[PDB]
């Protein structure tokens, strides 16, 4: 994150409606249960795979907000 | 701030679980020993003044060059800033007694108190001594349960300015 | 006729006659009522797990971060010329998560002195391991896998590949304190998971400390040995009595 | 995440002045029926398994679509997550009928569940429905005279109604 | 083995810290309700055997085809071992009496309760059944406040068996 | 962990050799006979919480010492750990048997395990005795022919034995 | 970690049998001046920095090679070391105090202090004595009649005696 | 008939094995603290007619239809017969106590009781009823410590109502 | 079977009586004596395929035919037989060891051990011999106390044979 690439950080909208919620059922719930719709933000050298991790638990995101630039 | 009821709701909706018999029984402990501690605050909230005029002066006894040129306490201003900083303590002190618990007092005073007092250069023992001269003085105003309720706090004070 | 009538009070009366040889106390179990005594980690199976919910107040936010560090750090103390207050403001506006805040800690240079510098590579894993996610590792799949992704692309891909994994993600997640967790049976283990997590873990009062006598060498890569390469052994043994019959 | 106590001591931080006659007198007032308040208590936690049974068979009862195919409640996990969210909110509304103050509830979970249940589908005036069963369900094993000394619940009684009322509005 | 003192410490511990004025209150508390808690096991522990009886025979009388022959009721075997499994959740009441809170129960009978007495074939309902009874005559054996306590540790055993 | 194919393939390599035509000639049986192999593996797995359970009650007929009070098995927390045990070995027994070579058994389950139940106090001589008894009580489901076409399985029920009995012996 | 009940109900257990008579007696007397342990705790941790602060005084005016350069106490970061086991030790006689068994101490606080002190070159013999101190500095604390009620407290005096050699004992 | 020692051994013989290490260790336990035993023996022994004496008049005190006329204990011959049974019975427990093991009890005093007690009419509750006053007339004298070194027995005491238990469960 | 507990208590019974002094002395006779015997079966135990080896070594020495083609001993099958005959007297020396008495010996072996050594024509000699190579073995094992008893059982049952 020394470079260019490095910085100019997102901001994720991510909702974990019942497409997700479904799947948590079936796996378990080991983590304390929350609230299904947040605010996340994540570096763009880690936005590929933290937003296939999030598509692979099944939660589904409404939009992408640029922090910088 | 949190007093008994609020932790054992923290614990118990932390543990995802009602509450059972060990978190009403410490409940019940506090809602029937919450009088004398209320007592206690009376008497407290009785002699606010008196105590803030004692405390000052103590302090500035035990501390001689504070009063003189060169140092923070010279000046009617800062006779006042410490005068109000003792009426603070004793204000959150009967906070505390009234809720039964440290939160008011550790969520209005130590939380950020050590940076603070590294920041203007205020030394805590200037109130370590005047919350000593308060638990001397309440050694005599209250008696039995409410007295060493209030001397509890007070050295809970004393103890996290150290 | 033994019993016509709907009470059974005969019945009862033997069932509760007979149960007393049931009840009699066994061979021994003093020590064996907690085998926990024998693991010695009875502290950390009863430390309750440490969250921070969203409307989370001043109270235990500072329980939260000892715990924290008592757990990233080891025993290990941590003076506070050493704590990030930046990540710890930055997490007290919910900014970033705990699990945020543990990428951070351990990308300072608190960690790495402690845990990366004065140790070779096995036990940095090995420390990685039981600190970021409570188990010890399970073979040398994971130890190459770690190593090769350590000398390929850095140790802050090395150090994602423990906190953003899927097994952080199920048992610990945003808002959960890493705990030592291997002590209980977790699902798709070796047996040998847990005697590393007991190797690694010496005891409440002890740690995992740069700066002892020993130089802070591996405890567990002896452990984690044989079992991943030595199957080939009984060859190997004809193999080297060639060589040296030559 | 504050009582009754706390609540009266972040008023008169805001006005800044020591605490006075009358706060310290309903503070106090508060304090002797702290008894009083823990059976209603333990009476809501000890019956908590009881009432959600109770009420899952009355709104189940009266209102059958969800029990259909296609309903939000159909499929068996979805039920269980039902029997689930109930449970979650009898549990908050016993933590507000000990402290006192509906904060704890509110902040935590009435805001949020609103868009929560928005997005999953599910028809907000059931929930309600349920939150009213559990309120009937309640007092019905809270007025439970036996095994306990008689007395003057009515504020207590009252204060779980609030609690459900509320619970019920701001759900819906 | 969480007790009210046993809960304080690890609590204290989890953050590094001293026991405060909260802390020694809710052990205060619980020191002072320890007197009707060791009166009630007192009282349960002399009458274990009319308890254990009574709850055999309700559980066989609610349950009927439990013993008739081809069932798990069945057999001498079987009824001894209800007649045990009553007696230990009756010493494990006890036990969550004198420790003034339900760290023995949750250590012994609530932990891996479902999944034994479902590779078993055990039916909760024999034991939820057995408590109700328990319950009953305890409401009738013990005077006020120890009466509460017993009623609340059997009734935290049945929610956990329902 | 490794199948037969793949201790076919390893002991070729480590001489550097193709696999001769020998060997494909075993490896091709086994796939021939894998279709019983999968019928032996599906009767160990449908019918795991039968074997289960009637080992376990053998095992608490047999030494009774186990289940009272001070016994390994007693607290009611250990006896579902001692099922899981069972459960466990079961599973990583069907798992070898699939395979058609224990190292499955011997790597993920039997390593470390012994010394395991040696950190424990776990008497091991128990639970080898509770291993032979799944023996047991599973080679009965594992020769059922209800159900499934008729044929020779010899081979396969010493198989399963030699499995068990590994277990067994590594764990005592 | 048990408490004097628990280790009671321990027992209890193991011996397969209910509480017995004598035993819910000593469980009683314990109980009954309980508020003298919580009177003894309160000022363990009350008065705890003089004590810390007491104890290391005497400890580096009596040994003075631990603070000289090459000694082992002798930078800041050694120093804090220094401050924080003795706050920790002083802390958990205070759990044990509390609490009433050393359980605490040998599951927590001494669990691997001498493999810690070996590992770390300090020499055990010094930190036995500061735990000696903090016994001689707590005593006055503890025996302070003035701001309690009096009345004998033998029987706590000697058990925290006792806890403080075990903790010494056991690092030395 | 059998000792605890001959039925391990039969056990093993069973099996087929060599004396396990824990039964070596249990059979040793066993004859190491034997002299308690010895001792409780010597007291069933030595005060028998003390046992059989109190245990008749609270039977025969509490159940009065027994020595009426046409009761079943009425004639001196039928009261003689009642007492030579008790005396009987108390001579196998001490023998069983003695042993280690009930089977000289259920073998040559139990394998025909019931039948015969309901063949001859007799009234078999009373009968256990008479096995539990022995019961407790005879651990009112094994808990006494006149004569011999203090020392802890509880471990006899439960055995030895065991065995009353046996006798009185497998005659009612 | 028959031991000095169960020779007491049947002696004791057949008289219809209880068990008095001498009955008792002797029991706590042999409750003193278990100690050498039980580590005396924990030597004997340990060593067990050490000494079934040699035993049948001993008799494939002492009777050097037997061995040939033709008779008893050739075949695979009738070593094994061997070396399973001597582990059944090593086990059921053990277990009169145990029992401290000659009861599982008399029931087990010697029970109509001159019929069935008849009627498969085996020789009692060579039991008999191989019993003295165990009774020398256990010269070095076992030392002092257990020795003795040990030897006892060891020579009863080579008296059995001849
Ligand atoms: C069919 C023939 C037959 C007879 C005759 C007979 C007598 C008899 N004597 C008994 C003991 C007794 N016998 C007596 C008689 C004494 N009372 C004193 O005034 C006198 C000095 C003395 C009489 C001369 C007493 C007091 C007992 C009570 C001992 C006990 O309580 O067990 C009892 C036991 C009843 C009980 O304990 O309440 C009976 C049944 N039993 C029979 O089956
Ligand atoms: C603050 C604590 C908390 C609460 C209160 C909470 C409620 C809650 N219920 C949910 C799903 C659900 N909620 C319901 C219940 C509704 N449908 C019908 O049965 C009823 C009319 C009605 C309840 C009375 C159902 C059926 C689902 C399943 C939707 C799905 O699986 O897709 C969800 C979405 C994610 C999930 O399944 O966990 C939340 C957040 N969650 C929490 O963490
Ligand atoms: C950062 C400091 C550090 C280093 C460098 C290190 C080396 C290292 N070498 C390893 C194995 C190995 N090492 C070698 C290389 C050797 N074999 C050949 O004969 C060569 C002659 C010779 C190289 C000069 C090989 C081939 C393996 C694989 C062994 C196997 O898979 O069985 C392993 C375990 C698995 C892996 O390869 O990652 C480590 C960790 N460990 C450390 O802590
Ligand atoms: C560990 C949990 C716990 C329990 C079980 C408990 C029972 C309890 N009930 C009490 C009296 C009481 N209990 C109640 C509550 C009942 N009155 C009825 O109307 C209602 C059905 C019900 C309330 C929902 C009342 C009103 C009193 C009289 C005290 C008062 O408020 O003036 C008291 C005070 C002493 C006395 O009995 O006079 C106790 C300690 N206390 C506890 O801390
Ligand atoms: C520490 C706490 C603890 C509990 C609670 C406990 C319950 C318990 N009871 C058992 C026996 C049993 N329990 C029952 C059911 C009972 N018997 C019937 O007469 C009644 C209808 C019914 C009671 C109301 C049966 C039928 C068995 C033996 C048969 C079997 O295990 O399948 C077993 C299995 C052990 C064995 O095989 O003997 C357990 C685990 N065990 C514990 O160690
Ligand atoms: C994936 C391979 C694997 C295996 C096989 C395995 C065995 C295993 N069993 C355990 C517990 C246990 N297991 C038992 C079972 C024994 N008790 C009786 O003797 C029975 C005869 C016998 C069962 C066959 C008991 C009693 C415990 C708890 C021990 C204790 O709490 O002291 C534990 C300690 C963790 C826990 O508390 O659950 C392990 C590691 N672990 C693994 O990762
Ligand atoms: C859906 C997953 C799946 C299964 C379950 C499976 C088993 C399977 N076994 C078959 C035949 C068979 N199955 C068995 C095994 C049985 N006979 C022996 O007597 C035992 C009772 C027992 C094994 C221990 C045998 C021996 C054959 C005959 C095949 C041959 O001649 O080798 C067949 C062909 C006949 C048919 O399709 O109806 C299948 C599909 N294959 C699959 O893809
Ligand atoms: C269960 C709670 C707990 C305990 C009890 C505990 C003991 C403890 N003390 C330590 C260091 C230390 N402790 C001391 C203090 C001792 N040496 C001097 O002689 C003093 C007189 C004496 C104080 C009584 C010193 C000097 C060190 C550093 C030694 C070194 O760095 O080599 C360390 C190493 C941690 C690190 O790397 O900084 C531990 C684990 N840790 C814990 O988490
Ligand atoms: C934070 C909760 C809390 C605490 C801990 C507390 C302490 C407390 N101290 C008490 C008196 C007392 N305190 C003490 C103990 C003292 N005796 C001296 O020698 C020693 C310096 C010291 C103990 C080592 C004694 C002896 C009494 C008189 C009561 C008795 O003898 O049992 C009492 C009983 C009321 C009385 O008779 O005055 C309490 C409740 N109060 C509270 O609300
Ligand atoms: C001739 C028949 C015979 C008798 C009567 C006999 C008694 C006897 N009891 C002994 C000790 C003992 N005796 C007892 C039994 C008693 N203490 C318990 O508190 C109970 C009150 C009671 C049993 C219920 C105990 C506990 C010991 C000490 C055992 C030990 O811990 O070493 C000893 C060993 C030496 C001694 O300490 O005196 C003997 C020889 N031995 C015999 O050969």
């Amino acid at each position: 994150a020394i470079t260019t690439q490095g910085k100019r950080i997102y901001k994720i909208t991510v909702s974990e409606a019942g497409a997700y919620a479904t799947n948590k059922h079936r796996t378990g719930y080991r983590a304390p249960i929350r609230q299904s719709n947040y605010t996340l933000t994540v570096p763009y050298d880690r936005f590929l795979p933290e937003m296939i991790r999030l598509h692979q638990s099944g939660a589904k995101i409404v939009n992408v907000t640029s922090v910088i630039s | 701030s949190r007093t008994v009821i609020t932790e054992v709701i923290a614990t118990a909706d932390s543990q995802g679980r009602f509450l059972n018999s060990t978190e009403l029984q410490a409940a019940f402990g506090r809602f029937e020993r919450a009088v004398p501690a209320i007592e206690a605050a009376r008497a407290l909230t009785k002699n606010q003044d008196a105590l803030v005029k004692g405390a000052v002066q103590a302090v500035f006894k035990k501390f001689p060059y504070v009063t003189q040129p060169g140092e923070k306490g010279y000046g009617d201003s800062n006779q006042a800033k410490c005068a109000r900083d003792i009426g603070y303590y004793l204000r959150f002190i009967t906070y505390s007694l009234v809720a039964s618990g440290t939160g008011p007092l550790d969520d209005y005073v130590i939380a950020g108190l050590r940076e603070v007092n590294r920041a203007f250069n205020l030394n805590p023992l200037w109130y370590i001594e005047a919350l000593n001269y308060i638990k001397g003085e309440t050694g005599k105003l209250l008696s039995g349960q409410s007295k060493t309720e209030a001397l509890l706090y007070i050295d809970h004070a004393i103890n996290a300015l150290s | 006729p033994v019993a016509p009538p709907l009470e059974f009070t005969r019945e009862a009366e033997r069932a509760a006659w007979l149960a007393g040889a049931l009840t009699l106390p066994s061979s021994l179990g003093h020590t064996e009522t907690h085998g926990q005594e024998r693991i010695r980690a009875v502290g950390a199976l009863e430390a309750a797990q440490v969250t921070l919910r969203a409307p989370f107040t001043e109270e235990q936010f500072q329980g939260a971060l000892y715990a924290i560090y008592k757990q990233v750090f080891g025993n290990t103390y941590v003076m506070e010329s050493e704590r990030p207050t930046t990540a710890e403001s930055q997490l007290k506006d919910g900014r970033i998560t705990v699990r945020g805040f543990i990428r951070l800690l351990a990308k300072t240079e608190a960690y790495k002195s402690r845990f990366l510098y004065t140790t070779s590579q096995n036990r940095f894993i090995e420390l990685n391991h039981k600190l970021l996610l409570g188990r010890a590792p399970y073979d040398q799949a994971e130890i190459i896998r770690h190593l090769d992704l350590w000398n390929s692309q850095g140790y802050d891909a090395e150090i994602d590949s423990y906190i953003e994994s899927e097994e952080y993600q199920e048992f610990f997640g945003e808002e959960v304190v890493p705990f030592f967790r291997g002590f209980k049976y977790q699902v798709g283990q070796n047996p040998l998971g847990f005697n590393g997590l007991v190797r690694l873990y010496d005891g409440y009062a002890g740690s995992d400390t740069e700066r002892n006598q020993s130089g802070q060498v591996a405890r567990l890569t002896d452990r984690l040995s044989r079992p991943v390469r030595e199957q080939s052994s009984v060859d190997r043994i004809e193999r080297l009595l060639r060589s040296y019959t030559s | 995440m504050n009582d009754v106590f706390t609540r009266a001591i972040a008023q008169a931080d805001l006005k800044g002045s020591f605490l006075l006659e009358s706060d310290l007198d309903k503070l106090a007032s508060f304090a002797k029926e702290g008894v009083k308040r823990l059976d209603a208590v333990a009476a809501l936690t000890n019956n908590a398994p009881a009432i959600i049974s109770d009420a899952a068979h009355k709104l189940f009862a009266e209102q059958q679509e969800l029990i259909q195919p296609g309903g939000n409640a159909y499929p068996h996990r979805r039920m269980a997550a039902c029997l689930r969210d109930m449970e979650i909110i009898l549990r908050y509304v016993s933590y507000a009928l000990l402290a006192g103050d509906a904060s704890v509830l509110d902040d935590r979970c009435l805001n949020g569940l609103r868009e929560t249940y928005n997005a999953l589908g599910t028809p907000t005036q059931s929930v309600a429905r349920a939150v009213q069963l559990m309120k009937d369900a309640a007092m019905v094993h809270l007025k439970s005279t036996a095994n306990v000394t008689v007395g003057d619940c009515s504020s207590l009684y009252s204060e779980a109604a609030t609690y459900f009322d509320k619970a019920a509005a701001s759900i819906a």
